[PDB]
């Protein structure tokens, strides 16, 4: 069961495999550029990062 | 799942000669690339972890899901004194000046 | 060899155009050639994301864009000017590759 | 959502029964008048297995399960 | 506390059990047992159950190996680190066990030239 069972198909790239890299979390992620956010963490972080509003 | 201890007593030797451990651990998987020579489930070392903060001996810091440790006297002289682990090893926290 | 390229990027154009005034003098204080500063296009990273952080609420959008500005400048130097005026401190925000071609 | 709703199914069936046993005695090769073991059986010579384990014979299945493979001469 | 093969063979047990492998289990501890690389463990003297002492014996003079017994092995396994609990639960064991390789080259003491003395003579 503990390594008898699983690991014995390809499934390394669903939903679960990401998650955001500020609060571990698995819903409304960005990738794009790659930063890897989800939604509400990048809007309190894009300041910082280097998104600024000006459209 | 497996419970040893030689792997759990060569994962508190790393920790006194470092400070920290560096080796991402995944409960899911058995064994990762910074995870492997260090077999324990991270299961194991983070409920290790909160009995030790249950206890108390070790400062920490969390950030970004990452966590940040700090290995003060006490937690030198209580690794030096329960594995009866002699002080000829030297911590690695003190180093230069 | 007297082909080497030297790439400036900023999201700031007030530093980018600082050092490239920076370099373009370095280079031109001494005796030496030097092209224009070639200027590529600006490169705008636009994501848009829900300002609210749950569902409730008129549907607004926040357009984050990112303002990337990078040049390319061309020398016929010897490496040993170019090594002295690349170290010269640069103002932060600047990112600089320089390459020996 | 509801709940699993998993608790008052499969009725009038039992789980799979495992024997309780406190020592790994007769799962050897133990007919010696004495339980004692003797050098006529060969020994792999390969790395991948236990020098600690031997070979066994059981009226069933297999002395085996973690690699689910049947050792036996057959 | 008095100089004895008895107060020898405790720190040796107690080293050869806590330290490099544990068994506490029937693996490990039966797979040492039946490849003949256990030299001392916590036994009893006058034994009432001569079989496996008779066995052992006979195994070990084979290959020129003996043993030493102590008597009332039950302090012996009391004895062995493992009283949980301060005392509550007192876990049952009463016999040792040693695994493999009772020292290395490369560390020194006088504890395993007398074990070797008394197997030879």
């Amino acid at each position: 069961g503990h390594q008898q069972l699983y690991w014995s198909h390809p499934r390394k790239f669903g939903q679960g495999s990401r998650s955001c890299r500020v609060c571990s979390n698995r819903h409304g992620l960005i990738r794009k550029y790659g930063l890897n956010m989800c939604r509400q963490c990048f809007r309190q972080y894009a300041k910082d990062i280097g998104f600024i509003k000006l459209d | 799942m497996l419970m040893p201890k030689k792997n759990r007593i060569a994962i508190y030797e790393l920790l006194f000669k470092e400070g920290v451990m560096v080796a991402k651990k995944d409960v899911h998987m058995p064994k990762h690339p910074e995870l492997a020579d260090k077999n324990v489930p991270n299961l194991h070392v983070m409920k290790a972890m909160q009995s030790l903060k249950s206890r108390g001996y070790v400062k920490e810091q969390f950030a970004w899901r990452h966590f940040y440790w700090y290995l003060t006297n006490e937690g030198i002289q209580y690794l030096r004194d329960y594995l009866h682990l002699p002080p000829e090893i030297v911590p690695a926290t003190l180093r230069r000046s | 060899i007297h082909r080497i390229r030297i790439t400036l990027t900023s999201r700031n154009v007030k530093s980018l155009e600082k050092v490239c005034a920076d370099l373009i003098r370095g280079a031109k204080e001494k005796n030496l050639k030097v092209k224009g500063p070639v200027r590529m296009p600006t490169k705008t990273l636009r994501i848009t994301t829900r300002k609210t952080p749950c569902g409730e609420g008129s549907k607004t959008w926040d357009r984050f864009q990112m303002r990337i500005h990078k040049r390319l400048i061309d020398l016929h130097s010897p490496s040993e000017i170019v090594k002295q005026i690349t170290s010269i401190s640069i103002e932060p925000g600047v990112e600089v590759e320089v390459t020996i071609a | 959502k509801k709940r699993k709703k998993k608790s008052y199914t499969t009725p009038k069936k039992n789980k799979h029964k495992r024997k309780k046993v406190k020592l790994a005695v007769l799962k050897y090769y133990k007919v010696d008048e004495n339980g004692k073991i003797s050098r006529l059986r060969r020994e792999c010579p390969s790395d991948e297995c236990g020098a600690g384990v031997f070979m066994a014979s059981h009226f069933d299945r297999h002395y085996c399960g973690k690699c689910c493979l049947t050792y036996c001469f057959n | 506390g008095v100089m004895d093969v008895n107060t020898a063979l405790q720190e040796v047990l107690k080293t050869a059990l806590i330290h490099d492998g544990l068994a506490r289990g029937i693996r490990e501890a039966a797979k040492a047992l039946d490849k003949r690389q256990a030299h001392l463990c916590v036994l009893a003297s006058n034994c009432d159950e001569p079989m496996y002492v008779k066995l052992v014996e006979a195994l070990c003079a084979e290959h020129q190996i003996n043993l030493i017994k102590v008597d009332d092995n039950k302090k012996l396994g009391e004895w062995v680190g493992l009283c949980k609990i301060d005392r509550e639960g007192k876990p049952r064991k009463v016999v040792g066990c040693s695994c493999v390789v009772v020292k290395d080259y490369g560390k020194e003491s006088q504890a395993k030239d007398v074990i070797e003395e008394y197997f030879k003579c």
